[PDB]
C-alpha cells in the first residue's frame, strides 16, 4: 500500500534472499510467497563467493508429481543486466571513486 | 416412504442404464426429494443435491443450476469424507464449463489437477480440460497467465491439444489443419458461435494469426496475408483495419499499391542492439571456454594481465 503511492506501474514480481544453493527452508517460504502471486521469481545472492562470476541467481518454481506426491522444484533462469543511461552513470560514479575530452 | 423409494431407486437406475438422457428429463421427479417429512442424514442430502446437477446438465438448464448448487456449497462444506469435495469440485467444474465461464473453469480444472487423492488418469483428465478451458478462454493476461502456468507442466506434453498451446503463448501461426483438429475434438457445448456464425474461436485465431505475422514481416500485401490466415484480401484488410485503429497492433495500411506496415527497426538502434548481441556472444563463448579448460584458461589470463 505503500510503495503504490510512489511507484504506480510498478508490481510485485517475486522475493529475494542471501546464501548458497537453494535449500529446503528456501522451498518452504517460496509456498507462503506463491500464495501472493501465481508466479513469483526467487532471487539468490551469495554475499561470500569464491568464483570470478557474479553470484546473483534466478529461479522459477516449476511443480511437480512424483512417487504418489506433487514437489515443487526450482528451475534456473538466465539474466541479463538491463540498460539505462543515468543508471549506468551512476553505477560507473560508484564503482570508480576517482581536459573535458580526457 | 424410505423403503418403497429405495425399491424404485435400483430400478430407475437401470433403466436409465440404457444411456438414455432423454428420460432424464422425467427421472427428477421420481427421486424422493422433499416428500419425506423426516430430515435425512447430510451426506445423502448432498450426494442428491450433487447427483441433481449432472442430470440437471443433460437437461440444459445450467442457469439456474448455478445458483442451486451455490447455496448447497455452504453447507458442502462440512460432513465430508473424502469423495464429496471431488464431487463437488468436479461437478462445479463441469457446471462453469458449461455456462460458458472458460476461463474461471479453467483455473478450477487446474487446481483439480493436483490432487492426489483421485486417480491419475482423472488427473490427465482435469489437465486436459484446463487446457482446452484456457484456449478456448477470452482474450487478455489473465488468462496468459494460465497459458504460462500450463506451458510450464510437462504433464501437458502428453496432450493431444499440447501442439497449439505452445504455438498460443509463443505467439505463433496456427495453421489451418491445426485448428480443424481442435475443433473436431472439441465439445459441442464448448463451440460457441455468436451472431451469424462466425465462430468465437475461428476470429480469435485470425485475430492471434495476425498478431503473430506482425513479428515476422515488416511489411505485407493484402493478396498475402489472406493466403496467410486463409481469408480473403478484403477480410485481411478489415481486419488489419480494426485491430491497428483500436490498440491492438502497430502499423499503417497503404490502399494504393496495398500493403500494411508493422515497425520499421530504425537504423541506428538496431546498429545498437546487434553490438550488444555481438559482445554478449563474446562474454558466453569466453565463460565456455574457461569452463571447459579451467587449467589452460587459469595460465591464459595469466599471460597477458601480469605481462
Amino acid at each position: 500500500e505503500q510503495f503504490k503511492q510512489v511507484f504506480k506501474e510498478l508490481e510485485f514480481l517475486g522475493w529475494y534472499t542471501t546464501g548458497g544453493p537453494p535449500d529446503p527452508s528456501d522451498i518452504h517460504v517460496h509456498k507462503q510467497v506463491c500464495e501472493i502471486i501465481e508466479s513469483p521469481l526467487f532471487l539468490k545472492l551469495n554475499p561470500m563467493t569464491k568464483h570470478t562470476d557474479l553470484p546473483v541467481s534466478v529461479f522459477e518454481s516449476v511443480i511437480d508429481i512424483i512417487n504418489g506426491e506433487a514437489t515443487m522444484l526450482f528451475a534456473e533462469l538466465t539474466y541479463t543486466l538491463a540498460t539505462e543511461e543515468a543508471e549506468r552513470i551512476g553505477v560507473d560514479h560508484v564503482a570508480r571513486m576517482t581536459s573535458t575530452v580526457a | 416412504e424410505e423403503q418403497v423409494a429405495s425399491i424404485r431407486q435400483h430400478l430407475a437406475s437401470i433403466y436409465e442404464k440404457e444411456e438414455d438422457w432423454r428420460n432424464a428429463a422425467q427421472v427428477l421427479v421420481g427421486i424422493p426429494l422433499e416428500t419425506g417429512q423426516k430430515q435425512y442424514n447430510v451426506d445423502y442430502k448432498l450426494e442428491t443435491y450433487l447427483k441433481i446437477a449432472r442430470l440437471y446438465l443433460e437437461d440444459d438448464d445450467p442457469v439456474q443450476a448455478e445458483a442451486y448448487i451455490n447455496r448447497a456449497s455452504l453447507l458442502q462444506n462440512e460432513s465430508t469424507n473424502e469423495q464429496l469435495q471431488i464431487h463437488y469440485k468436479v461437478c462445479y467444474a463441469r457446471v462453469l464449463d458449461y455456462r460458458r465461464k472458460f476461463i474461471e473453469a479453467a483455473q478450477r480444472y487446474n487446481e483439480l489437477s493436483y490432487k492426489t487423492i483421485v486417480h491419475e488418469s482423472e488427473r490427465l483428465e482435469a489437465l486436459k480440460h484446463a487446457l482446452h478451458c484456457t484456449i478456448l478462454a477470452s482474450a487478455g493476461q489473465q488468462r496468459s497467465r494460465m497459458l504460462a502456468t500450463l506451458f510450464k507442466d510437462e504433464r501437458c506434453q502428453q496432450l493431444a491439444a499440447y501442439g497449439i498451446l505452445e504455438k498460443m503463448y509463443l505467439d505463433r501461426i496456427i495453421r489451418g489443419n491445426q485448428l480443424q483438429e481442435f475443433a473436431a475434438m472439441l465439445m459441442p457445448h464448448q463451440k460457441a458461435t455468436t451472431a451469424d456464425g462466425s465462430s468465437i474461436l475461428d476470429r480469435a485465431v485470425i485475430e492471434h494469426n495476425l498478431l503473430s505475422a506482425s513479428k515476422l514481416y515488416n511489411n505485407i500485401t493484402f493478396e498475402e496475408l489472406g493466403a496467410l490466415l486463409e481469408i480473403p484480401a478484403a477480410k485481411a484488410e478489415k481486419i488489419a483495419s480494426q485491430m491497428i485503429t483500436e490498440g491492438r497492433m502497430n502499423g499503417f495500411i497503404d490502399q494504393i499499391d496495398g500493403i500494411v506496415h508493422f515497425e520499421t527497426r530504425e537504423a541506428l538502434p538496431t546498429w545498437d542492439k546487434q553490438i550488444q548481441s555481438l559482445c554478449f556472444q563474446v562474454n558466453n563463448l569466453l565463460e565456455k571456454i574457461s569452463q571447459t579448460a579451467p587449467e589452460w584458461t587459469a595460465q591464459a589470463m595469466e599471460a597477458q594481465m601480469a605481462q
